[PDB]
């Protein structure tokens, strides 16, 4: 199982955090829902 | 084979009519009754009532409360306290009364009064859901 | 700035009409198509595109994608348009 | 056993509340006549 | 821009810095987005083209495993 | 250092400073676990 | 269906024995441009176009190879 | 006049309420002791022989039940019946009602009467309702309908064929039918 | 400005009611989920 | 040989897994406009629907994690969906990424439940009406359960997606080996493969929603 | 759409390259067949 | 050889695991029958749910068969 | 020889997997009985669903038998 | 000899598969009890369905026993 | 000797098959409880059906035990 | 001593068969809960039936344990 | 030693038998949920019955674990 | 070698454990069908619960597959 | 060596026992769905019971995994 090859493990951990915790959240924050007018 | 009798204290929607299916919102869930259905007796909760005539057309009413009785001779008696055709209701009043009842629920503190508030709440929720 | 009303005129969802109109002067109409056919044949002949299980998984996912597009494309398209028109009507009503 | 039965209500009261809430959600074209045909006037002695 | 220029010093004239290539990729992204995606009454082809280029990029790095399942030998 | 901390760190500060604190402690635990794994391998 | 042949009769046909002088005329044009080195004037749009037509005739040669070996996927032997 | 028009749907609905106890053939307990007796009349006089008939039937049934040792409690929907029965029958009395007859009876009246019959602490093992079944503009007849408690309907053998039945749904159904039979009596006695 | 070239900031300028109360709700979506 | 689709991809010696993990956010453009194109319209509609389906059950403290949970479901869904394309590398098939997504979130949840809430936090280790002679055992249970919640998370992604992918591969191979043999059997195997691709799309979406909902339930248990 | 006659050089190149390809395919087929069979035999 | 023998044994073992998906499909379609007998007007939607359940249950079964072949041929 | 022996063992193992389809068919037809006892007028349609469920459940069982023979004779 | 030994083992294994038919018969007759308690007037017809279900469930079980003997005596 | 050893193993295996009859008897008597709670007046008849179901379920179980002893002593 | 080894293996196998009685007892007492929630006035009688069911289900389980020990000690 | 390995195999086998008690506990508490949703006023008494059922089901499971250790350490 | 052989056998064994998750998913979605046929207005919330149950059941199944691969490749 | 081999086999066997907890979790959450469809106002309390049941069922499953690792690593 290549999933147990613990050598390339950082290569999977590092960008995910850069993608799950910074980039995707920065794209969500730009998804704004305004309040309906009168 | 099924003889339906859908009535209200002042209006008779059906009387011994021969329909094929009738959907009812029993207090113990919804169910649809056809001919030869197992005999049962139940009390209703606010909800739709759909009657399928043999010609494949469906008439939709809204019942507030009452009783349903499917009998051994395939005779169904549906007696609603307040039965109204759908086009006689509006959505805005339903939503407004739902909001008022939710506010009074969050405001109230006594048990029985809270139960009455909740009953009116579910009434209005079924109203909104059945309308649109 | 207002948005243009149409995109880029892609053929088969893969190649834009720019390529065909750019290759039309020298090699006519069947020019680009015969170029693509020769490319595909040279690829799957010189073992550039090896045939394996991934080939049939690719064909299956491409079939499912094309069917999903051809089936629920009008629905999603007019649904997005209808969302936009509902929002526009509400806004103009609040004006 | 519904919640209002635990509270001490009765299906007469449940039905009254439900019919009232359904009468209130009527459009005003029918609301007056429907409240007339279903109002109570008896008084306990 | 290229498709018009015929000078090799252009290759040197360009900004080959981190900010330079970043701005280049950003300009390409915004050009694609405004031509195919940032339009009303848009199409799915603007996304299917990206998916096709992505499948090409995926087949690229998998070739080192796919050349060991060759049918012929030559 | 301009337009980086203007577009990347200002919006994420309310989340990186108060909300995701326990998330950071969990990330420390995860790094510890991953290191203890990659050590005995 | 039948429109493919409608176009092929124009452009997907063998060259008549009458137009080979124009073929070698275009060939002598391109070799003159190679002799003088004036191909630097050709802006890279037309250069890319000519490269594409060259890859097209190269694919024609490769289809010739795959029909001349009676096999599609490589050499059957 | 208008009551003869409002009676047809009221008749259909009320009789449809009692179709179950006729099909299932609930026979009532002939062994219990607590009995409730409702008598439907109006608050107005000059009715002729309406209130006299209702009072005669109530008195006869009170005597017949008390002779068997059954403890009877009386209810009078209308001031006429309460006035006619209060002197000779005052210890045997639970609730009376008023303001009937001036306005046509509605299901709100029935829902009320049922509520104040249920919030009374008198668990009746059986009951009866006595009204004036209307036959023609000249002829009416004092009729009487039964009212079954929860334990009568639940413990009946012929109620075994009915489905999803527990004590709760039978409680709700019995209460709603109390209201239904009160409404039916009120609509029949106004004609 | 017609509503198809208008920015959410421009709409907040035109209808100050449509603004999101970044003080009562600092975190996305800056409003209770039921009103979403 | 068989698991060559789960090996970390390298192009020209560089770890292309970085670009493969950074791509999915590129498919969610954003705009300051009020009325925009069809893609962002449908995507904003979907994000609103997801936020309403996930965040409604929470109190005011839990709804602060709305950004995190919507971001998580969007990321996992887009990764699993792109992973179905031919020859693609699915980073959710890796135990690394799934563990590093599951351990931080669950650990932060339990830690924010232990920092405050500590009395109710330790009380949650025992159901309310638990009888006395069964008190001690039902404590050693929960903790181990509470200790296998992160693992059960990550594995539940990995061992699913991987399996699915490998299945779609194996059946595919069958079709190949069936190409030079009975053709109706080839068509039957290919129809099986098509139905399996539909199932794998459904399972990608469901696994994204499942990971997100389990993290959300853990969060609600401690807020 | 009206078709367009391709330049004669392009068609001549197309067909000459096609014929050269047929010739090369036959030539390499006949060239590889003996060594292919010989290695197939020598493998066993 | 012992490898082929244990491959047969392990293939049979891994195949045993289809019983659960058989039982799950049985339960799904029996519940579908019951729920349709209760509210036939929802028939279509009910069937939809049924299909979903089936898809997942048999999915597990196929996983078992996966391992079966993964031991029988791929090794 | 060990190959024939393990073929027998693996055939028995793969055969074990018919228990789940037995239980699934039992559940399907029991639910059919129940749903017909509640709404007999839908009888035919109910039976249809029953058949469908049966077809799938026993299908899984047959898959098991497949592997059984695939180990007993085809190898 | 190893052949007789593995024949015994595989016969036991294939016999294990009767548990599912046991459970299926249990479910069928329990549902029959329930559905008859609901609508006793349909009793006969209900019993008919019950028999059918039983016939199929035990059928699967017999298939298992089939393989059991097919390994124990026919080989 | 390998014959006695595999006889023990196959006896254990064939014995495993009593689990299904255990579960089937459980289901039968649980359904009997439910159906009697619904229509107690049919009690006797219900019990009759229960017995029948039990007889069949345990029958299957006994078949399993049959094979168990048929491998343990008769061979 | 292959005999002692296979005795251990067969004892474990025969012990596996208690799962069915576990599931059957679970079903019996769950149905008892349901039927008592329906008609609590029959409580005692319901419990009686429950006990009966339990007695039979666990009986089957004990039979399994019987064979387990019959292989572990009596041989 | 074969006698020192078969202990491992038989311990695993005897451990397999906890699945039935897992399923039985699941059924008991699911039925408890259902019966409490029906008649919540009986809650306490219902819970009592639930506990009883649990005690018996897990009891069977513990018996299995008993045999597991009885093979793993006591021999 | 005996290590690879027993790795195959143990992988098959550990794979057997997916049957329970198959049956659990079947039960979850069948109950979902029933509960939606009873109260369709709660549909969404019901589906939510269904998903949760599924997630846990298949989780257990994946654990089994875990051990399967943990024996097949990691050793 | 035979010890490692039988350790693999016994680990797989002990792992088989997670199927019961899978099925039990399925049953618990399906019953939760049903009981919530019946009395949604009790939702929270129902969920509580559900959790409890789950905790116990999976507990048994974890016990199985316990033995699995207790044979795979601790010996």
């Amino acid at each position: 199982m290549p999933q147990l090859n613990t050598t390339v493990w950082p290569t999977m951990i590092t960008p995910m955090l850069l993608t799950l915790f910074l980039i995707t959240q920065l794209k969500m924050l730009n998804t704004n829902y305004h309040l309906p007018p009168s | 084979q099924m003889s339906f009798t859908f009535a209200s204290p002042t209006q008779v929607f059906f009387n011994g009519a021969n329909v094929r299916q009738v959907d009812v919102p029993t207090l113990t869930g919804a169910f649809g009754i056809l001919a030869a259905h197992v005999p049962t007796l139940q009390v209703l909760r606010p909800g739709l009532v759909v009657v399928h005539a043999e010609d494949g057309t469906t008439s939709k009413y809204f019942v507030s409360s009452g009783s349903i009785a499917v009998n051994a001779d395939s005779s169904v008696q549906l007696l609603a306290e307040e039965a109204v055709t759908l086009d006689m209701l509006d959505l805005g009043a339903a939503k407004a009364n739902l909001e008022k009842a939710q506010a009074e629920l969050v405001g109230t503190a006594d048990e029985a009064t809270r139960a009455e508030i909740q009953i009116r709440i579910e009434a209005n929720e079924a109203l909104v859901k059945a309308l649109e | 700035p207002p948005l243009p009303e149409y995109g880029g005129k892609v053929r088969y969802g893969l190649i834009p009409e720019e390529f065909f109109q750019f290759l039309y002067p020298k090699t006519g109409v069947t020019g680009p198509y015969v170029l693509g056919t020769g490319l595909i044949l040279y690829a799957l002949s010189k073992e550039i595109y090896v045939i394996s299980a991934e080939t049939f998984t690719a064909l299956s996912v491409l079939g499912v994608m094309v069917y999903g597009i051809k089936k629920y494309g009008p629905f999603v398209a007019d649904f997005a348009d209808k969302l936009n028109e509902q929002k526009l009507a509400q806004l103009e009503e609040a004006k | 056993v519904a919640y209002w039965r635990q509270a001490g209500l009765s299906y007469i009261r449940y039905s009254q509340i439900c019919a009232k809430a359904v009468r209130d959600a009527l459009k005003t074209e029918f609301k007056a006549n429907a409240e007339k045909t279903s109002g109570s006037n008896v008084k306990i002695v | 821009e290229v498709k018009l220029g015929e000078l090799p010093s252009w290759i040197l004239m360009r900004d080959f810095s981190p900010s330079g290539i970043f701005g280049a990729f950003q300009r390409g992204y915004y050009r694609y987005y405004n031509k195919y995606i940032n339009v009303k009454k848009g199409s799915i082809s603007g996304i299917t083209m990206v998916l096709a280029c992505y499948v090409l990029f995926s087949y690229s790095f998998s070739y080192k495993h796919l050349k060991h399942e060759r049918l012929r030998k030559y | 250092l301009q337009s980086i901390i203007k577009n990347i760190w200002i919006p994420m500060k309310p989340y990186y400073t108060k909300v995701y604190q326990e998330i950071w402690i969990g990330m420390g635990l995860m790094g510890f676990i991953v290191y203890k794994i990659r050590a005995a391998d | 269906l039948a429109t493919f042949w409608y176009y092929a009769k124009v452009e997907l046909v063998p060259p008549t024995p009458a137009e080979i002088p124009r073929a070698i005329q275009s060939l002598k044009k391109i070799v003159n441009s190679a002799q003088t080195g004036s191909f630097k004037q050709l802006t890279v749009k037309e250069a890319v176009l000519n490269g594409l037509v060259a890859t097209e005739v190269l694919m024609w040669f490769y289809v010739g190879e795959i029909i001349g070996k009676r096999g599609i996927i490589g050499y059957d032997v | 006049a208008r009551a003869e028009r409002e009676l047809k749907p009221a008749r259909i609905y009320g009789l449809g309420s009692l179709a179950l106890y006729e099909k299932a053939d609930i026979k009532g307990p002939e062994d219990k002791k607590k009995h409730l007796l409702i008598g439907v009349s109006s608050d107005r006089g000059l009715c002729g022989a309406i209130h006299s008939s209702i009072a005669k039937q109530m008195k006869s049934e009170v005597a017949t039940l008390t002779a068997a040792g059954k403890e009877v409690m009386l209810v009078g929907i209308g001031d006429k019946i309460r006035g006619i029965l209060y002197r000779t029958h005052s210890d045997q009395f639970l609730v009376a009602f008023k303001e009937v007859g001036r306005k046509p009876p509605t299901f709100g009246d029935a829902s009320v009467i049922a509520l104040e019959l249920l919030n009374s602490g008198y668990e009746f093992d059986e009951g009866s309702i006595i009204f004036n079944k209307f036959r023609s503009v000249i002829s009416y007849k004092t009729e009487e309908k039964p009212i079954f408690s929860l334990n009568t309907v639940a413990s009946a053998d012929s109620m075994s064929i009915y489905d999803d039945i527990d004590a709760d749904v039978l409680q709700n159904y019995q209460e709603y039918n109390l209201a239904n039979i009160i409404y039916y009596s009120l609509k029949e006695s106004t004609t | 400005i017609p509503f198809d070239q208008m920015t959410i900031e421009d709409l907040n300028e035109a209808f100050p009611e449509t603004k999101l109360d970044k003080k009562k709700y600092p975190y996305w979506p800056h409003q209770p989920i039921e009103n979403l | 040989n068989l698991f060559a689709s789960f090996i970390a991809p390298t192009i020209l010696g560089l770890p292309a897994a970085v670009l493969i993990i950074l791509f999915p956010p590129l498919l969610i453009p954003t705009s300051k406009y009020l009325i925009n194109n069809r893609l962002i319209t449908t995507q904003q509609w979907l994000i609103k629907l997801t936020s309403k389906q996930m965040m409604t059950m929470h109190n005011t403290k839990g709804r602060t994690w709305s950004l995190m949970l919507v971001s998580l479901i969007i990321f996992i869904a887009t990764t699993n969906l792109l992973g179905l394309l031919p020859h693609s590398f699915t980073p959710t098939t890796q135990l690394s990424m799934n563990l590093a997504m599951a351990i931080p979130l669950w650990a932060g949840t339990v830690i924010m439940g232990f920092r405050s809430k500590i009395k109710n936090a330790l009380a949650h280790f025992l159901p309310q009406g638990t009888p006395t002679p069964l008190i001690p055992m039902l404590v050693i249970i929960e903790t181990i359960s509470l200790l296998i919640q992160p693992m059960a998370l990550a594995v539940r992604l990995t061992a699913n997606i991987t399996a699915g992918h490998l299945l779609m591969h194996l059946i595919g191979s069958a079709t190949l080996a069936m190409s030079t043999i009975n053709l109706p059997s080839t068509l039957i195997i290919f129809t099986i493969l098509i139905l399996l691709t539909i199932l794998e799309i459904a399972v990608a979406l469901i696994q994204a929603y499942v990971f997100t909902l389990l993290v959300s339930l853990y969060l609600h248990d401690n807020t | 759409v009206p078709p367009v006659q391709v330049s004669p050089l392009i068609k001549l190149g197309r067909y000459s390259a096609l014929f050269l390809g047929v010739a090369y395919g036959a030539t390499r087929y006949n060239y590889l067949k003996p060594r292919a069979e010989e290695e197939r035999r020598i493998a066993a | 050889d012992i490898d082929t023998a244990a491959k047969f044994i392990g293939a049979g073992a891994a195949t045993v695991g289809v019983a659960g998906s058989g039982a799950g499909i049985g339960t799904v379609f029996g519940s579908l029958i019951i729920g349709y007998a209760r509210n036939p007007s929802l028939k279509q939607q009910l069937f939809s749910y049924a299909i979903l359940g089936f898809a997942l249950s048999e999915a597990m079964g196929l996983f078992c068969l996966m391992v079966a072949f993964l031991i029988l041929f791929a090794m």
